[PDB]
């Protein structure tokens, strides 16, 4: 089984959404088109060292073709998310990865360029970067699969998927401004391999805002 | 089976003091700025509240707030006093603080006021939900905290030959709790 | 007028009342509610979420992302367990830092069954057998492969089946138990074999632990020590 | 208009929403929301402001809220020795949707 | 006027050790402010017994935990010292007993 | 894909239209028309132009 | 919309 999702001019090949976390178990809905496609970020690569990643949302899309024009060019705007972290790797590596969704992530060693890496994403660290077992605030990285999360674990499954509903104090808020949802993928597991396979596995995103909508356009 | 103490009106609702306002009688011998107290309300200063929010996201509450005034003279001269009164003033969000004794914050109608008379039963009032937002944020992650009011405290009797000092206990009780998105919560650590 | 008879309890204030009082804003409109999504009508329901236990809490691992790894290597086949974890949820320093943990420290009472559930991440081609004990209240922990495998137990295949979902169960004399001191019983994972692999593939691999309450879990008298 | 029966031309009435720098330039402002305005044939020009907010309820003091602002399309018109000097009024009014919350007297001395 | 803070701390959790312990500031632990000279203080504690009925006599291996009352006095720089006896009378209500005894002589009381 | 069956990894094929300048970096051609082929599970990606032109026909 | 407070 090879789903090949497709949303507009863009195409996916998913394994099969059989792991597909809907955050909370509310699917994104408008209030009681073309901006919603995959965008796909710049892959990441998982090292022996990695601490972590992540990227905020929807901070990563602001360059991304309509989600980002629109983002700009409006003032309010609720959207919900389909996170898909496709991990390929052999048989021959080993690890786990935890992709955590965690509304409101206001991370901590807090000036508008240092909390929001846009498409790039940051990273965490191990003692500006936050810590990887905190999640910048002191928090118990433990505790942290409380959060809307998925665990990929290369010897059974090699990508997640994560429903993200919007999810905020008001009904629709300025983009720009506020984040809602910030995704932390962090290396529950460290990677291991076999004696000269690849060292360093690719992690790579696909975003599709899901009932994005805006008001009002300038 | 019984999941009723762990629900979240039960974990919440219940009366933690959160401040001791301290103010002093208007005596006319050296009293500086200290004739009167105010205090911002927020939760982020008692640690046991603010440990039990932040497993929570967002919020929403009524806020009853009671208040336990306890006076006693100073010097240990032959203290003398008539019955003090104490005006506890509310001051909803967005809305002018006192900065003198005297200013006309004290008789503003807008500015909803307790005349407690010392001795008798805690004064109380019951503020509710004062969020512009649809519930209050304990973290948010954006650009330009959360305004509960303000309450200000001072004594009624003006011209009081013998200095009186009196502490405010302010119970505040959170009533009507709604909480959503939970988090791990933090460690005592950083409090 | 009506003629009343003040009883003893007037004009005390007691922080356990719960009566109407005058609200300070009678006029004004709050802000309705909208549907947010993640309510939380009950703190049970984040110590049923299956947090990570951190296994190693030694003065190097604890603080960092190893003190949650259980590694699995080849050594001499020692009886000896590769992990015990002691069921004191409150009075446990390992489970004492979960989510579930948490929430008992405000709390007294508590009683029900919790899940455990160990992870593989290891490879896709290792095999093995790892043999998930549970010696209940009132027993001296398992201390060789036999004595664990007579009582109760769950052969996992590490080659088949990548995670072992063990549940305890509700054993006390009491109603209830207490948060603090005095036994629970005793998780414990043994190697039944020790772990193959085939070509170069590392021989070092890493096991997570998960807890969790389950429906039946319940808590009472609240008890915040939380102070500076 | 406040001006002449005879005069004519095209003023240019534009609202910028919320968010927005206000615009400079004639184009600028047309390309948004706009009212070509004919001084000729109507005399009043009323447009309506939309309720564009992300809480339910703004402030009263502080940042932004839009910008209405009026151009000329066209230079005024005139016929023969009339006055080249009008005048133009503006009014203001809160629409049956509009309401206020929380009391706040600030009145002293 | 004086007022005093009642503290009932219910089984199993920590008792005042100072006069500004954080005991009497836990929202757990609830406390009459019982203001002087007025209708003397009540609370109804219930049945707290981990066990389903209170046990007098017990042959076994390891007394049964009802609670710990605290008491202060709130104002906090007073010039004049003033002692205070506060009595507590305890009623049981909703009695309920098992298994009758001999009782016991006056003796060893 | 004439690889190894082990091998895995992802390919983006875009198609620029007619008129536009190639995509010179993987983000100009993501945002454009694409497909993300995985390498790893179909061996194969059948990508289908469309006609699009001003006359009925073009030239050769 | 609510004009209660307006009144």
């Amino acid at each position: 089984r090879v789903l090949q999702l497709t949303l507009g001019n863009s195409t996916i090949t998913t394994q099969e959404a059989a792991n597909s976390v809907v955050a909370y178990g509310r699917w994104p809905e408008y209030l009681r088109v073309a901006a919603c496609r995959f965008y796909t970020l710049d892959t990441v690569s998982w090292t022996k060292e990695s601490r972590g990643w992540w990227w905020k949302l929807p901070d990563a899309l602001r360059d991304m073709g309509l989600f980002g024009q629109n983002m700009y060019y409006h003032y309010l705007g609720r959207s919900g998310y389909t996170v898909h972290v496709q991990c390929n790797a052999s048989k021959f590596h080993q690890g786990a990865l935890g992709v955590f969704a965690v509304p409101e992530m206001c991370l901590a060693g807090t000036s508008y360029q240092n909390a929001n890496p846009g498409e790039k994403g940051g990273t965490f660290t191990g003692t500006f970067c936050p810590v990887d077992y905190l999640l910048g605030n002191g928090t118990l990285l433990g505790n942290a699969f409380v959060f809307p999360h998925q665990i990929i674990n290369l010897r059974t499954n090699n990508c997640a998927t994560l429903v993200l509903p919007y999810v905020n104090s008001l009904s629709i808020d300025s983009m720009v401004k506020h984040n809602n949802w910030g995704i932390a993928i962090l290396p529950l597991a460290p990677l291991n391999f076999a004696s000269e396979s690849s060292p360093e596995i690719p992690i790579t995103l696909t975003i599709a805002p899901m009932c994005c909508e805006f008001n009002g356009l300038r | 089976r019984s999941r009723s103490e762990s629900s979240i009106e039960s974990f919440f609702a219940r009366g933690a003091c959160v401040t001791i306002m301290t103010v002093d009688n208007p005596a006319s011998t050296t009293n500086k700025d200290k004739l009167f107290a105010v205090w911002k309300i927020t939760y982020k200063d008692t640690v046991q509240l603010r440990r039990k929010l932040e497993f929570f996201t967002y919020s929403r509450f009524d806020m009853e707030l009671t208040f336990v005034v306890t006076a006693n003279f100073t010097e240990t001269n032959n203290g003398h006093a008539l019955n003090q009164v104490y005006q506890i003033m509310y001051v909803p969000p967005g809305a002018p603080v006192p900065e003198k004794w005297d200013d006309y914050t004290w008789q503003t109608s807008s500015n909803p006021s307790i005349f407690y008379t010392y001795g008798t039963a805690p004064a109380r009032i019951s503020v509710p939900y004062v969020g512009i937002s649809n519930a209050y944020s304990h973290f948010y992650d954006g650009f330009s905290l959360n305004d509960f009011g303000i309450l200000a405290v001072r004594v009624v009797n003006d011209h009081n030959p013998t200095k009186v000092t009196s502490k405010i206990r302010v119970y505040l009780k959170p009533k009507h709790i709604r909480v959503w998105c939970p988090r791990p919560p933090r460690a005592v650590a950083y409090y | 007028g009506l003629p009343v008879m003040n009883t003893p309890g007037s004009n005390q204030y007691l922080t356990a009342d719960n009566f109407q009082s005058p609200c300070a804003l009678p006029e004004f409109d709050v802000t309705p509610p909208i549907d947010i999504p993640g309510e939380v009508k009950n703190m049970m329901e984040l110590a049923e979420i299956d947090t990570m236990i951190p296994f190693d809490l030694s003065a190097t691992k604890k603080n960092t992302m190893e003190m949650y790894r259980v590694r699995l290597s080849d050594k001499p086949h020692t009886d000896d367990p590769i992990l015990c974890l002691s069921l004191s949820p409150a009075s446990d320093p390992r489970l004492s830092h979960t989510m579930l943990g948490e929430i008992l420290n405000y709390y007294t009472h508590w009683a029900g069954s919790l899940k455990f559930t160990f992870l593989f991440c290891g490879s896709m081609m290792a095999t093995g057998k790892l043999l998930v004990s549970y010696a209940p209240p009132g027993a001296d922990p398992p201390k060789k492969r036999k004595e664990a495998m007579l009582g109760t137990h769950v052969i996992w295949d590490i080659g088949l089946q990548s995670s072992c979902t063990m549940v305890v169960p509700w054993i006390s004399n009491t109603t209830y138990r207490q948060t603090i001191d005095t036994e629970g019983g005793y998780i414990s994972v043994f190697y039944q074999t020790r772990i193959v692999v085939p070509l170069s593939t590392p021989r070092e691999m890493d096991i997570l632990g998960f807890v969790s309450a389950c429906n039946d879990f319940s808590v009472r008298l609240l008890r915040d020590t939380t102070h500076i």
